[PDB]
C-alpha cells in the first residue's frame, strides 16, 4: 500500500462523560447559623 | 527628607556623559566569523598573453 | 537616536532600571492545559410563553460550565422606536440552583442596572444589539435575540462550574418570562392583537478538559469564591412639586457587599429611571405638537440627562452612623462609576462601592452586612416642580429640582452583590453561608 | 462535539500545554489586608470666586488618600452650546504641598491635554458629563460638576498618600480659580451680567487601615515611585499664511520623562487647540449665513478634523543629535497615541513617549533630562493660506496647510511627565530629587 497511515482522524480510547447520579442526593446544609437577633440573643429571662 | 535630597546640579548634565563613552558596544552585533580574503590572481586570472611554446 | 537616551545614565534611572528584574522584550507564555470549550443546547421544561415560568437542567455533556446564552425569537408589535432592550425585558429573572438549593438570581431590571453600570462602549453596544432591535427595523420584523447569563460563572473561566465534582448533584435555571415585553406584545398598557410568542432555547458553553484535569477536578473537593446578588423591591418616597420627599430605607443585606446599586424607576416602563420630557428623546413625540410626557420614546428610554432624575442626595448608615458624608444623587451616578468601574452609568441609576474595583472578580474591601446590625440608606428627593412639557424650564433649571412627570418613578429597587463560597465536596455542594 | 478538538493533540502542541503550568479554570484569590474607604469633604480656606486662590489641608481622617473630586457649582450664562468642559476652565490650576515642598501641580490646560491624550471611550464621556452639560442645557441651568484630580495618588490606590506615615507633615492643596469660565460668566470677551459665583467643595477618599497595616505604614520608612508634572508655556512661532513658521525650544525639563506632550492654542478659548472655520462644528455657526471664524463653537471646540491644527512636523533634539527622524504633526497626533495609549486624540494636541506604555503606572523606558544639556523640541508649522470661511476652501485642501484662522493660536504649551520618589521616614515626607 503506497501511503502509510497519516495519524490523522484520530481518537479517543474509553472516553466516559461526566458522571450523572440519578439518585439525586440530598443538598448540603450550609454552616453559618441564621443571623437572627443581634442585640437581644437568646431571651431576656424577666424576674417577677 | 528636605535637605539631603540630591538635585540636579551643574556638573551631572555634562556632555561628556555621552561624548566620552563610544556608542560601538551599544550598536554593534557579534559576529564571530571570520573575513575572507583572496589574491589577485584568483579572481582576475592568470593573464594568457604569456609565451607560446 | 536612541542610543543617546541609553547612554546618559544617571542617579534617578537607579531607580527605574538598577539591578534590573524584568525586561519587555520577551514573553515566555505559560502553559496552559489541554481543554476544548463547546455550546451545546439545553432541553426546556414547561412550556415557554409570555408570562410563563420554565426550567432547564444543565446537561452533563463536559466537564464544567461558563458562559450560558439564552436565545429568544421575538418579533416586533409596532415600528422602530416601539421597544427597548425587548429580549431583556422578557427575561423577568433567572434562578440557579445547585442540589435543591438556591445559589443565586438576576432579574430582568437587575440586566438592565448592571449593564448601565459594568458595560460599556461596544461592549454596551454589541450587548445592545444582542437584546433590540437597533437598525429600525420594521412591525412584523423577526430577530433572534441572545441574553448571556450574568451568574458568577458565567463571567469568567475561573469559576466554571465544576459540573464533573457535583456527581451527585443536579444544576438547574429557573427562567421566568415577562408576561408583557414593550412593542413586542403590548404597547404601553395596551395589548397587541395577534403578537407571537417567544421562541425560546437555553444554550451552554461547556468545557472539555483532558485526563489530567478532570481527573484532579472529578475526586478532589473545591472551594469558588462566588458572587451573589441580593435583592429586594422597594416603594418609593415620591416626591412632589411641593416637597422633598426623603425615605429611610432599612438595608436588609447580609455577607461581605462589593456594592449596593439602584434605581427609581416606573413600574410600566421597563428600563425608565429618569422623568418623561418634551425635550429630544425624552418622551413620544418630543420636540412636535403631538409630544407627550406621560409616554416615554421607548427605543430612547435611557438618558444621561440627570435633570430628569430624582435623586436630590444619599447616604448610607451602618449602625444608625453615617458611613460617609451625604453626597448629591449625581455624585451616586457619576463619580462613584467614574472611580470603581470605568464606564458611564445613565441618569437615574445610582452606584455605592464598598471596593476599590467591584468590576472585577478579587476581592478589593467590602461591607460585610452580617455584622451590621442597622445599615440604613437614606434618600433625599428632588422637587416635582418642572413642567415637563416646556424645554425651558426642563433643560434650563436647578440642581435640586426635576419634572412634574417624575412622580411617575415610584418604584425603588436596590440591589447589592456579595461574596459567598460555594463548596463542592465528594460529588456534592452548596454555599458556606446562608447570611 | 469538543473531543474531537480534545483528540487533536500532537507534538505542535506541546510548546503550549504540555508539563501544564495554569489553567484557567481555577482562580486562586490573594486574601487582603483590611481596610475601608470613606469619602470626607475638606474645608476650603480662603474665598471662593472667580479669579480667587483658596487652598485646602487635608485632615487626618484616615490613614492614607487616594481620589480627590473638586466639586463646582455653576450656572450658565447663556445657551447650550456656550460652554467647553466649564469645570475645568475654572480649576486653573492645583498645587500639591507636602510638608512644605512642592510635589506637583496641575493647570486647567493639562486637564484639557492629560484627557485629550489619556481618557478615553465612555471614561471619557463620563468625564465629560461630570465638567460640563451635555444634555443641552440652557440658559440658568444649574449643575454640580466633579473634577478629578490626577495626581499620582489620585489615580492608584497602589500610591495612596500614606497620611499616616506623614504624622509631622501637612498636605495641602492650593487652587486658583479662573477669573473667567466660558458659558458661564463670560462669552468669549463679554461679561455675562448676572452669571453666579462658584460654589467649591473638595473631597477626599480616605482609607482607613486596619491594625497590622496601618502600624507598618505609620512606623516603616517608605519609597513610593510615583509620577510628576513638569509644564512651561511659550510663545508659539505663530503660523502665517504666507509661508512656514519654524520654532527651536530648549526645554527647561529634568529626570526621568516618560513623555512629553503639547498644544498650540488660543489663549482665549480654553479648550482651543486648532483653526476656526466656516465647516460644521468648526465655528459658531459653522456652516451656515451666520458662521464666524473669530469665535468657536464652544461646545464642539475640540475637533479630530486635523487640516485645523498647525503643526506640520517634528523632532526632539537631545545635545544635537537628532532623538528620531522628524515625523508630521499627525505622526504625533495619531499615530504615538495609537501606538502607547490605545484612544484617540484631538487635532492640535501632540504627544511623544518614550515608554513603551505611558499611560500606565509601571516604568517602561524613560528619557532622562536631568543627564541632557540641550533637549530641543523643533517645531514646523503649516502654511495658514486656507479660507477660513470658504468650507470647500478647507475641506478640499492639501497636508501643509492649514486656515487663515490658525494664526490665532499663538500660545505654546509643552508639558513633561516623569517619575521621582516620594521618600516617607519617621512621620516626615518628601522627595529623593530636584
Amino acid at each position: 500500500q503506497p501511503r502509510g497511515y497519516a495519524g490523522l482522524r484520530p481518537y479517543e480510547k474509553n472516553y466516559e462523560g461526566i458522571a450523572e447520579a440519578d439518585v439525586s442526593a440530598l443538598q448540603a446544609r450550609y454552616l453559618d447559623q441564621t443571623r437572627g437577633r443581634p442585640r437581644t440573643g437568646d431571651g431576656d429571662t424577666e424576674p417577677i | 527628607l528636605l535637605r539631603g535630597f540630591e538635585s540636579s546640579l551643574r556638573g551631572s548634565r555634562v556632555r561628556t556623559q555621552i561624548d566620552d563613552k563610544s556608542f560601538i558596544p551599544y550598536t554593534w552585533q557579534m559576529i564571530d566569523v571570520p573575513l575572507a580574503a583572496a589574491k589577485t590572481s584568483f579572481i582576475a586570472g592568470l593573464d594568457t598573453r604569456q609565451q607560446l611554446a | 537616536g536612541g542610543l543617546s537616551q541609553l547612554v546618559a545614565y544617571g542617579a534617578q534611572d537607579v531607580y527605574l532600571t538598577g539591578n534590573p528584574q524584568i525586561t519587555f522584550f520577551k514573553t515566555v507564555y505559560r502553559r496552559y492545559t489541554n481543554f476544548a470549550i463547546e455550546s451545546i443546547q439545553q432541553t426546556i421544561n414547561g412550556s415557554v410563553g409570555f408570562g410563563n415560568k420554565v426550567s432547564t437542567q444543565i446537561s452533563r455533556n463536559g466537564d464544567l460550565i461558563t458562559d450560558i446564552v439564552v436565545e429568544f425569537v421575538l418579533t416586533k408589535g409596532g415600528n422602530g422606536g416601539t421597544t427597548y432592550y425587548p429580549a431583556e425585558e422578557l427575561l423577568q429573572d433567572v434562578e440557579l440552583e445547585i442540589g435543591g438549593q438556591r445559589i443565586d438570581k438576576h432579574y430582568n431590571d437587575w440586566f438592565r442596572t448592571y449593564d448601565a453600570l459594568f458595560r460599556m462602549n461596544d461592549d454596551r453596544y454589541n450587548y445592545r444589539r444582542m437584546t433590540d432591535w437597533v437598525n429600525n427595523e420594521l412591525v412584523g420584523a423577526q430577530k433572534r435575540f441572545y441574553v448571556p447569563l450574568i451568574f458568577f460563572f458565567n463571567q469568567t473561566p475561573g469559576l466554571a462550574l465544576p459540573l464533573i465534582a457535583l456527581q451527585y448533584h443536579e444544576v438547574k435555571l429557573y427562567f421566568t418570562l415577562a408576561s408583557q415585553v414593550q412593542g413586542v406584545n403590548y404597547n404601553g398598557s395596551s395589548a397587541i392583537a395577534g403578537a407571537a410568542q417567544p421562541t425560546m432555547s437555553v444554550w451552554v458553553d461547556y468545557i472539555f478538559l483532558d485526563t489530567q484535569e478532570r481527573t484532579r477536578f472529578a475526586q478532589l473537593p473545591h472551594e469558588y469564591l462566588i458572587e451573589q446578588l441580593q435583592f429586594t423591591g422597594s416603594e418609593t418616597a415620591t416626591p412632589s412639586a411641593t416637597t422633598q420627599a426623603s425615605q429611610n430605607i432599612r438595608l436588609n443585606f447580609n455577607h461581605p457587599t462589593k456594592y449596593l446599586a439602584w434605581n427609581f424607576n416606573n413600574p410600566t416602563n421597563y428600563g425608565q429611571y429618569t422623568a418623561l420630557a418634551n425635550i429630544p428623546g425624552a418622551c413620544s413625540g418630543a420636540g412636535t405638537a403631538a409630544a407627550t410626557v406621560t409616554t416615554p420614546d421607548y427605543g430612547n428610554t435611557g438618558t444621561y440627562n440627570e435633570q430628569l432624575a430624582v435623586l436630590d442626595s444619599a447616604k448610607i448608615q451602618l449602625n444608625g452612623q453615617d458611613r460617609f458624608a451625604t453626597r448629591k444623587g449625581s455624585y451616586f451616578n457619576k463619580v462613584q462609576p467614574y472611580q470603581s468601574i470605568g464606564g458611564v452609568t445613565p441618569a437615574g441609576v445610582y452606584l455605592y462601592s464598598f471596593a476599590l474595583k467591584p468590576a472585577g472578580r478579587q476581592p478589593s474591601g467590602t461591607c460585610n452586612f452580617s455584622r451590621i446590625d442597622n445599615a440604613t440608606l437614606s434618600l433625599t428627593y428632588k422637587t416635582c416642580s418642572i413642567d415637563a412639557t416646556s424645554p425651558a424650564a426642563v433643560l434650563g433649571n436647578t440642581e435640586t429640582v426635576t419634572a412634574n412627570t417624575a412622580t411617575l418613578l415610584t418604584a425603588l429597587n436596590i440591589y447589592a452583590k456579595n461574596y459567598n463560597v460555594l463548596r463542592i465536596m465528594s460529588g456534592m455542594g452548596g454555599l458556606a453561608y446562608a447570611n
